[PDB]
């Protein structure tokens, strides 16, 4: 990456050499906040990168387009809460408890569900 | 400055304490190490008794001044 005040014997100033990959290639794409995406000409990566349930690859920015029409899905909300205890001998703060509300189906683009949870877990 | 413990944000347990540094010596000159010997003597007040307004302590301090011919007198 060339120094953010570069100047020439021809070129008097330069712009966006310290600039970062995500704006780019938000703003080429003009996707303005989450919505539906699609992505052509995928490809199949060697090894898995993530722990989600499926992976794809674009080998360019302009593969990708954004499509508006077509309703959002719902997502999946977890709601949890901890419990801590000063260690009697020095400085530390360990954890004792955790317990842990979970709903499958939270609607982004309607009421908030009753009763908001589904199922739930506890540990001590 | 502080080395130390805050894992509440409420209080520190501090573990170390840094040293200050002082500032560096006056650096001589080539002029200043050709002077030659000097002496200065220093008093400091009150020059008087509690209950006396005579001075007599300032009158012995300038018979020792005269005597000694210092070089300075503060």
């Amino acid at each position: 990456q060339l120094p953010q005040d570069l100047k020439g014997e021809t070129f008097s100033h330069v712009f966006g050499t310290n600039t970062s990959s995500l704006e780019l290639f938000l703003m080429n794409r003009k996707i303005k906040g989450p919505c539906w995406l699609e992505v052509k000409s995928p490809q199949l990566l060697n090894q898995p990168v993530s722990w989600c349930k499926a992976e794809a690859m674009a080998l360019k920015p302009d593969l990708v387009n954004v499509i508006k029409d077509v309703s959002p899905p719902p997502l999946v909300v977890m709601a949890f809460s901890m419990k801590t205890m000063q260690n009697a001998k020095n400085h530390q703060n360990e954890i004792i408890a955790m317990a842990a509300l979970v709903h499958h189906s939270f609607a982004l683009d309607k009421a908030a569900p009753k009763p908001p949870f589904q199922s739930h877990f506890c540990v001590v | 400055i502080m080395e130390g413990i805050n894992t509440t944000g409420r209080k520190l347990v501090a573990t170390k304490l840094y040293e200050g540094v002082p500032l560096p010596f006056y650096q001589p000159t080539e002029e200043d190490a050709d002077f030659e010997q000097s002496m200065v003597l220093v008093a400091c007040g009150p020059y008087t008794t509690s209950d006396s307004i005579t001075y007599d302590p300032l009158l012995d301090l300038i018979a020792v001044i005269n005597h000694d011919r210092p070089d300075v007198c503060i």
